[PDB]
């Protein structure tokens, strides 16, 4: 593959993915999660497609769960800058609804170029305490993984705090993410899970 | 959480 053509395909695949109407539409059986006393519907929307209240809920949950860990990192917690990130037009959301009125979990992800590669970047995966350790998180990240296979991303990547020990074990051990080559190995690591094509 | 370098 010639370089200019290789760079073009990379951009083409990332742009095609971001033009999708509903990326979860390729396997709608994953729009339901009903296991372990959990019964949830899952939708995939651009951030533009979410109610302001839902966006606030996501930001709030993330802050409630992550603020201390952000202060314990080099980053610190920056409210406005985290809000910007999560409301960037390029932001995609996977959201879990307990009833047609109650959001209990979400992921913020994007289709992007990272270190020259087409990747699905998982910015956030955040659950209410009450729906944790029931397989919902694992279910959500598999959805990201299937989407990466379907859209021809090379991997699903994310950043995890070294001091977020539980999340680290979730990704690294339960989900078998590797330490990505772009990892500083800093108070964080970059994790990835390659697609198989 | 977030995107580090
Ligand atoms: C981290 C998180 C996304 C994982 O989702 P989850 O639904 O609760 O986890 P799962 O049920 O899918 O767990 C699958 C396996 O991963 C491991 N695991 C998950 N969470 C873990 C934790 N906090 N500590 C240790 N191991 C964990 C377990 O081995 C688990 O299997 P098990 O319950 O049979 O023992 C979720 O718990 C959460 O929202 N935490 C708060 C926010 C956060 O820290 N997000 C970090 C992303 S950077
Ligand atoms: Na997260």
């Amino acid at each position: 593959m010639e370089e200019r053509a290789a760079m073009d395909a990379v951009c083409a695949k990332v742009d095609a993915a971001n033009r999708l109407g509903d990326p979860l539409e390729a396997f709608p059986v994953f729009k339901k999660y009903d296991r372990n006393g959990l019964n949830v519907s899952i939708e995939c929307k651009r951030v533009s497609g979410l109610e302001p209240a839902t966006v606030d809920w996501a930001f709030d949950l993330t802050k409630t769960n992550m603020q201390t860990m952000y202060e314990q990192s080099e980053w610190g917690w920056k409210d406005r800058e985290k809000r910007e990130e999560m409301t960037d037009d390029r932001a995609w959301y996977l959201i879990a609804w307990e009833n047609s009125s109650v959001p209990v979990a979400f992921s913020h992800f994007r289709f992007d170029v990272e270190c020259g590669d087409e990747v699905l970047y998982c910015y956030e995966v955040q659950l209410e305490s009450k729906v944790r350790r029931k397989g919902l998180g694992k279910f959500l990240i598999q959805i990201l993984q299937l989407m990466a296979n379907s859209t021809q991303m090379k991997k699903v990547m994310l950043t995890v705090f070294k001091h977020n020990h539980g999340a680290y074990q979730f990704f690294r051990e339960a989900l078998q993410f590797e330490i990505d080559d772009s990892s500083p190995s800093c108070s964080y690591e970059i994790l990835s899970r390659r697609t198989k094509f | 959480s977030g995107r580090g370098k």
